[PDB]
RNA sequence: GCUAGUUGGUGGGGUAAUGGCCCACCAAGGCGACGACGGGUAGCCGGUCUGAGAGGAUGGCCGGCCACAGGGGCACUGAG
RNA sequence: GAGGAAGAAGCCCUUCGGGGUGUAAACUCCUGAACCCGGGACGAAACCCCCGACGAGGGGACUGACGGUACCGGGGUAAUAGCGCCGGCCAACUCCGUGCCAGCAGCCGCGGUAAUACGGAGGGCGCGAGCGUUACCCGGAUUCACUGGGCGUAAAGGGCGUGUAGGCGGCCUGGGGCGUCCCAUGUGAAAGACCACGGCUCAACCGUGGGGGAGCGUGGGAUACGCUCAGGCUAGACGG
RNA sequence: CCGAGGGUAGGGCCCGUGACUGGGGCGAAGUCGUAACAAGGUAGCUGUACCGGAAGGUGCGGCUGGAU
């Protein structure tokens, strides 16, 4: 299904921090604080000089693993990005965006990608009343996403959205806290992303 | 000799290339359409009827860039490329749809159609096809 | 409609029965050159007015026998034995092709 | 070439020729051992290399070879054979599978035991 | 200053009585992702003064690459010594698409959307001239209007 | 003789039909004269039923002869009103 | 190089109907290097896979047409 | 799932200081696939009967294999991971064992006592309910080159003439309009491919609509070029 | 009368196989010589003819992809 594994190592193998953990990422135990080499018995030795297809796939993988998507779905997603009309980078950075558990995860109901995930298969999210319980589906802007009503009194939401009452969502998105509830208002835009990708180079490594 | 047409582009490539000021080619009526179209698109500076032995002659006056600065202080093309398309031994034709683009707008192509001998923009402007003699870029 | 083709009588050896020679033009599908074909087709003629040399027009018409499934509709030309003679040259020519 | 020079004559296409041809257009054969030796191989290499004559279903008779540490295989042993040559061995073609029929897996295989037919440990 | 791009290295050698004596050639390119680009190729008896010559030769013949919009005025084909060099304006999505070495020159010249492909002998070296070559008959429309009215 | 009938389309436990003019002697998801209309029995569309009312017409006046959930249809959108 | 019902004509038989489809007689024609004849292989198409395109390969399932129903031949009934 | 050690034990390596597996584990908190209880489908409204006139148009009833299935509500446990590869191409390296043996291999090639290439181990890379292998097709192969190749020495000019079929052909004027081009129209079924919308919680899948589309028939138009007919010219060719 | 099929006789083409016999490709070693690459120790190559264990030799003519 997806990757069950440990996580900062992969975030030690690319080089840069990818926010897989959610609290842990932003404590001074973060292990890209700690360790910045790859893991395993060779990590501290002097890197060689990376191929461009070096380059190109550990970009690609870096992007996949932000999102934990698997590779087959990464894949599709990127030859619909490349038929559709439009920039295909910018197509495929908001196709990439517009997934329910990464949704979720920005409006502030999970820490984490993984957390978000968990919550959309359990049931606890609903789209527009109607409960959505699949990490795949693809919201089109004027989707209301919201917890359900039965789940508002949940520990881990409630803290959840308490801890967010500061933090503001980006501008393709709005949220009421005291409403419990998102809306997702457009595609976001390449330069709204913080994203450590160039994805040029994905593009590149796709058309191999 | 087998293509007018095609003799008459080399005799103009042949010249243009040794920088030479003005080159004479057997007279006709469709080497002078040819030679008005690309006079009118820039490609040389123009062309008159003269007389050689007593046979009428086109004389065509090529033109070229500035002096260079250099090794080389030769003057770059105006006519960089001319190449013919259709020949005795393959004829080739084009609908309006099959028009070509020559170098992405900057090259020309001629073509012979029903209204005349035209350049591709014209003939696309026409809404007409016919065959494609040669194109100039 | 009834297809009508013109050629040019190059046999007249049977009663009622004129093989006339087709030419049709066509452009080669993959390497574009304008390419010539030729067909005999047996050509009713109950009143036996053509003769070799004729050009003629003919038209697809009821089966009349087997091999002849066409009718002569009009004459278009005469005296055209340069035709004929180029057939005729071009059939002489397969006696020396075999070994 | 010219223009009539193609319009005459056309360009040749390009007949590929098989290198398996005892498979018959089949994937694997199944087949009979008649006779189990060991041949040496040609420059440079030089080793006693584990073979198997088998006269298969489909009526050729081909030599295969046996990969893999240690076997079982011996006159009228029923084996399964695949496609792929062995370069330093003349004239051997085919490959013998591992685990099927009386070809019995690579014992005490640890690493790519889907070849050679290992069960897992 | 520019940005730097190694694209070959390479050991020759000659002979004299007592063996073989080795020389290191190498291939740079020198660019600045805005419109300017040079290659150059030092040989040197040590791998890195190699480096450092062909940067060197790169910095003095440079070409200017009219770009826009990250892609090339128009479709252009050169020839250099049995080497074949197309390339072919895209769309700002497409991305390079290119070999390692027509890749690095049209990436250091700031290209970031074309088409290319590479016929007839493959040698880096010769490649890579022509490359330059292409890249050095580029034409813009304001460029031809110029010349011919 | 020429009959106006349902053919079958759309998935398994998702059915589809088409209203049809076709030869009685034809498979059911065979090829037919031509197409008249459409039917969803499941109504999941806020528009389940069409009908070509005109064309519906010249076919019943030239002898095809409809089936029971085919003049059902025909007359729930109005061919046999008068 | 091939062809002797072979190619054409006249009359007839047969068919829902044209026709050497079949028969009798008369003429000597018909086809072929634009590849006849012979040998090998093969159900054909809408489509499918691949490919930048041009092209190449392919015709499982689904829709259309054809052929066959143990191997051959034949007719009856019938609108078929 | 979240938190969780300058970081336990085991295992491997070490320059003997340590390094790695690794927040990984353990451990605490949270959620709740499987399971349990209850409810419960759509797909089926016609033919049929009554009135109206066995018409049009109104009224009523029967009919479920799938199936107690999908689904819904209430309870509920921390709950399968494997396969290939790690010399270059090509992403990912160390130790031990062996010693041209055993073996690997798609090509180049590895192995003959210090093997990143064989076997095992630790570690790593790529995918993941899959991962590899064999067979066949297209691609890469511009390596049958129409797009898009060549023939002095790399493979490739016939030993040389003459010439049949065929292929190609100078300048000017008019007619035809066969090629060629344009316009309208018929055909180019459905499904598939594309675009938009829509139904299954998404997707696969499906529905609706729209657009394309080579070729072919028909009607009309153009005549620059090719063809064809006719009349001229002398720069090609031939003759004196 | 035609007629599936069966029978008889003579041909054409193709496939498998055969005592024996001819060469070909290959080989981390054998026997005989040393023809070619240097003017390769008789410049080489070449068509043809004859000859010799073998590479090859010689005659007649040709080429330089040899020299002077
Ligand atoms: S704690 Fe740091 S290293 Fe670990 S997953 Fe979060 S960002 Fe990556
Ligand atoms: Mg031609
Ligand atoms: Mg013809
Ligand atoms: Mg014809
Ligand atoms: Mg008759
Ligand atoms: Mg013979
Ligand atoms: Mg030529
Ligand atoms: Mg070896
Ligand atoms: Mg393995
Ligand atoms: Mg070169
Ligand atoms: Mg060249
Ligand atoms: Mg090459
Ligand atoms: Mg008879
Ligand atoms: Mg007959
Ligand atoms: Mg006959
Ligand atoms: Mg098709
Ligand atoms: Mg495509
Ligand atoms: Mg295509
Ligand atoms: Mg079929
Ligand atoms: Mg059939
Ligand atoms: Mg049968
Ligand atoms: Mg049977
Ligand atoms: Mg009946
Ligand atoms: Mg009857
Ligand atoms: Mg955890
Ligand atoms: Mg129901
Ligand atoms: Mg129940
Ligand atoms: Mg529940
Ligand atoms: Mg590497
Ligand atoms: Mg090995
Ligand atoms: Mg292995
Ligand atoms: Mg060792
Ligand atoms: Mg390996
Ligand atoms: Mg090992
Ligand atoms: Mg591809
Ligand atoms: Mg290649
Ligand atoms: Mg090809
Ligand atoms: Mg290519
Ligand atoms: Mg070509
Ligand atoms: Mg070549
Ligand atoms: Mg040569
Ligand atoms: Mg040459
Ligand atoms: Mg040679
Ligand atoms: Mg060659
Ligand atoms: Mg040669
Ligand atoms: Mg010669
Ligand atoms: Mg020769
Ligand atoms: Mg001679
Ligand atoms: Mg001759
Ligand atoms: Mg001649
Ligand atoms: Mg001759
Ligand atoms: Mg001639
Ligand atoms: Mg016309
Ligand atoms: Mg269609
Ligand atoms: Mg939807
Ligand atoms: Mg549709
Ligand atoms: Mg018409
Ligand atoms: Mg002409
Ligand atoms: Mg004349
Ligand atoms: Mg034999
Ligand atoms: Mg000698
Ligand atoms: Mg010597
Ligand atoms: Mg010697
Ligand atoms: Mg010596
Ligand atoms: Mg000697
Ligand atoms: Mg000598
Ligand atoms: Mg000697
Ligand atoms: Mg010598
Ligand atoms: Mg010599
Ligand atoms: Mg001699
Ligand atoms: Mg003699
Ligand atoms: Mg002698």
């Amino acid at each position: 299904g997806r990757y069950i594994g440990p996580v900062c190592r992969l975030c030690r193998r690319e080089g840069v921090k990818l926010y897989l953990k959610g609290e842990r990422c932003y404590s001074p135990k973060c292990a890209m604080e700690r360790r910045p080499y790859p893991p395993g018995q060779h990590g501290q030795k002097r890197a060689r000089r990376p191929s461009d297809y070096a380059v190109r796939l550990r970009e690609k993988q870096k992007l996949r693993r932000i999102y934990g998507i698997s590779e087959r779905q990464f894949r599709n997603l990127f030859e619909e990005a490349s038929k559709k009309k439009g920039v295909t980078g910018s197509v495929f950075l908001g196709l990439l965006e517009s997934r329910l558990d990464n949704v979720v995860y920005r409006l502030g109901f999970a820490v984490s990608r993984r957390q978000a995930r968990q919550l959309v298969r359990h049931g606890h999210i609903t789209v527009n009343g109607r409960r959505v319980d699949l990490p795949s589906y693809r919201v089109r802007p004027g989707d209301e996403i919201a917890v359900a009503e039965k789940s508002r009194n949940l520990e881990l939401i409630r803290q959840n959205l308490e801890a967010m009452k500061g933090r503001k969502v980006g501008p393709w998105l709005s949220l009421d806290v005291e409403g419990m509830k998102g809306k997702f208002l457009r595609l976001p835009d390449r330069e709204d992303l913080a994203l450590p990708v160039n994805e040029q180079l994905v593009i590149e490594f796709y058309s191999r | 000799l087998t293509d007018p047409i095609a003799d008459m582009l080399t005799r103009i490539r042949n010249a243009t290339r040794v920088y030479k000021e003005s080159t004479d080619v057997p007279a006709s009526r469709f080497k002078e359409e040819i030679l008005r179209i690309l006079a009118r698109e820039g490609f040389i500076k123009g062309y008159e009827r003269v007389d050689v032995d007593g046979k009428p002659y086109l004389r065509v006056y090529l033109k070229y860039g500035p002096r260079r600065q250099g090794p080389d202080p030769r003057p770059e093309q105006v006519i960089h490329h001319i190449r013919r398309i259709s020949k005795p031994g393959r004829r080739v034709y084009v609908g309006v749809k099959e028009i070509p683009r020559v170098r992405r707008g900057l090259g020309i192509a001629i073509l012979s159609t029903s209204k005349g001998v035209l350049t591709d923009r014209e003939a696309r402007k026409l809404g007409v096809g016919g065959e494609l003699i040669c194109e100039v870029w | 409609p009834k297809k009508v083709l013109t050629g040019v009588v190059v046999s007249d050896k049977m009663q009622k029965t004129v093989t006339v020679l087709v030419e049709r033009q066509f452009p080669h599908p993959l390497y574009g050159k304008v390419i010539k074909r030729s067909k005999k087709y047996l050509a009713h003629d109950p009143e036996e007015k053509y003769k070799l040399g004729d050009v003629v027009e003919i038209i697809e018409s009821r089966p009349i026998s087997k091999r002849k499934r066409f009718r002569v509709l009009r004459l278009v030309e005469s005296g055209r034995m340069d035709l004929v003679e180029k057939y005729l040259i071009r059939r002489q020519n397969y006696e020396s092709l075999s070994k | 070439p010219t223009i009539n020079q193609l319009v005459r004559k056309g360009r040749e296409k390009v007949r590929k020729k098989s290198k398996v041809p005892a498979l018959k257009g089949a994937p694997f054969r199944r087949g009979v051992c008649t006779v189990v030796r060991t041949v040496t191989p040609k420059k440079p290499n030089s080793a006693l290399r584990k073979v198997a004559k088998v006269r298969l279903t489909s009526g050729y008779e081909v030599t295969a070879y046996i990969p893999g540490e240690g076997h079982n295989l011996q006159e009228h042993s029923v084996v399964l054979i695949r496609g792929g040559r062995v370069k330093d061995l003349p004239g051997v073609r085919y490959h013998i599978v591992r685990g099927v029929y009386d070809a019995a897996g690579v014992k005490d295989r640890k690493k790519s035991r889907s070849k050679y037919g290992t069960k897992k440990p | 200053d520019f940005e730097e791009k190694m694209i070959l290295i390479r050991r020759t050698a000659r002979m004299q009585a007592g063996g073989r004596r080795f020389r290191f050639g190498a291939l740079v390119v020198v660019g600045d992702r805005q419109g300017r680009v040079g290659l150059g190729f030092g040989k040197a008896p040590e791998v890195p003064l190699a480096v450092q010559k062909a940067g060197y030769y790169a910095r003095r013949n440079m070409v200017e690459v009219p770009l826009q919009n990250g892609t090339i005025p128009h479709e252009i084909e050169v020839e250099f010594g049995a080497s074949k060099i197309v390339l072919k304006p895209a769309a700002p999505g497409t991305g390079v698409i290119a070999g390692a070495v027509p890749r690095a020159i049209l990436e250091l010249a700031g290209v970031t959307d074309i088409l290319t492909k590479e016929l007839g002998s493959r040698n880096p070296i010769n490649i890579a001239y022509a490359t330059m070559e292409a890249l050095r008959q580029l034409r813009t429309k304001a460029d031809v209007e110029r010349l011919r009215k | 003789m020429v009959k106006i009938r349902l053919a079958r389309f759309g998935s398994k436990h998702n059915p589809h039909y088409r209203i049809v003019v076709t030869d009685a002697r034809r498979k059911r998801d065979g090829k037919y004269i031509e197409k008249i209309g459409y039917y969803d029995p499941r109504k999941t569309t806020p528009d389940w039923l069409k009908v070509d009312v005109e064309r519906a017409r010249y076919w019943l006046s030239v002898g095809a002869q409809p089936t029971d959930t085919a003049r059902r249809l025909l007359r729930q959108a109005g061919v046999f009103r008068q």
